[PDB]
């Protein structure tokens, strides 16, 4: 073991794709990553937001993540946390940084649809005509992948579709108006914003990365 | 698939067999491209992912590769996501957080 990943503040991994049934097993979502980071001295905490839908609102994932962060802070004696979120988890992490800036040291987003997902939009459109969405091979293959990533459920079809509602262009548009961040570039520019942000009297380090395996071709 | 290609995989890539999310995410990513998303990971476009200091958007990854998924299977051209996250945690450490 060593101290390569031994940050000053605890690291909270925040999943995005989750089921609608609270307390599902999320230990393998960040596959092999918790043990790797622990071997390098990190204090890793994996949030479980399964059972909560949207990020904002009194019973959204944001208030749940905030409560989890306060629990980690009360237990450790630490004053702040580093939030690393994947997919929706990046939006959930932004909620906590906005409503409780003094508890956050950094926000890192991985594959987060800050401006929405065109696949979520496509599914919204298809559901107006086929409410199950299973007539579409592309939707059915996604549903099956979702099912394999999360713990067993009798209702994978429903949960996989539910997972995309928060990620539409329209939903995320409202979210960004409600929860602005200097980390976001101007709408329609396809550019990032600032590397840091001052929210209360707190400075936040802001980061992100994404994958571009799927490229457009003429054929 | 029409209108898109998956750069994470090489010729006769076993990831197309053992991890069903590889081809599924190419199909969802093609739907996104027909909706003006541009390059993407299957669920999220490069443009939509941009926030704060962008370390990179050039990884040859689909959405599940980012979390070393399914069960750590990734195409032949995909970078190691475990090492990428590890490097970032050290980055945070060296930034004083
Ligand atoms: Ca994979």
């Amino acid at each position: 073991a060593d101290t390569y990943a031994a940050t000053r503040y605890p690291v909270i991994l925040v999943h995005g794709l989750a089921g609608t049934d609270k307390f599902a097993n999320v230990v393998d979502y960040w596959y092999g990553i918790q043990s790797d980071l622990q071997s390098h001295g990190a204090k890793v905490y994996v949030a479980n937001l399964s059972g909560f839908q949207s990020d904002d609102g009194p019973n959204g994932r944001g208030e749940q993540l905030l409560a989890y962060v306060k629990q980690v802070l009360a237990a450790t004696g630490a004053t702040k946390v580093n939030l690393i979120g994947h997919s929706q988890g990046g939006l959930t992490s932004r909620y906590v940084a906005a409503v409780a800036p003094q508890l956050v040291a950094s926000v890192t987003t991985i594959g987060t649809p800050h401006r929405g997902s065109e696949f979520a939009d496509f599914v919204q459109d298809v559901l107006k005509t086929d409410p199950t969405g299973l007539s579409s091979t592309v939707i059915a293959a996604f549903v099956n992948v979702f099912g394999t990533l999360v713990s067993s459920s009798h209702n994978t079809d429903q949960d996989a579709l539910a997972a995309l509602r928060t990620l539409t262009t329209a939903q995320t548009a409202t979210y960004n108006r409600n929860f602005p961040s200097a980390g976001l570039g101007a709408p329609g520019s396809c550019q990032t914003g600032a590397a840091t942000e001052t929210v209360g009297g707190s400075q936040h380090l802001l980061y992100s990365w994404g994958g571009t395996a799927i490229q457009p071709t003429s054929t | 698939v029409v209108g898109a290609t998956d750069t994470s995989t090489g010729t006769l890539d076993v990831a197309n067999v053992t991890d069903p999310s590889t081809l599924a995410l190419l199909a969802t990513g093609a739907v996104m491209i027909n909706r003006a998303s541009g390059q993407n990971d299957g669920l999220v476009s490069r443009c939509s992912s941009l926030f704060g200091q962008v370390i990179s958007t050039s990884y040859h990854w689909n959405h599940l590769d980012e979390i070393n998924q399914l069960l750590g299977v990734r195409g032949a051209n995909a970078e190691d996501p475990v090492a990428v996250i590890r490097t970032h945690v050290n980055r945070l450490k060296l930034q004083g957080v």
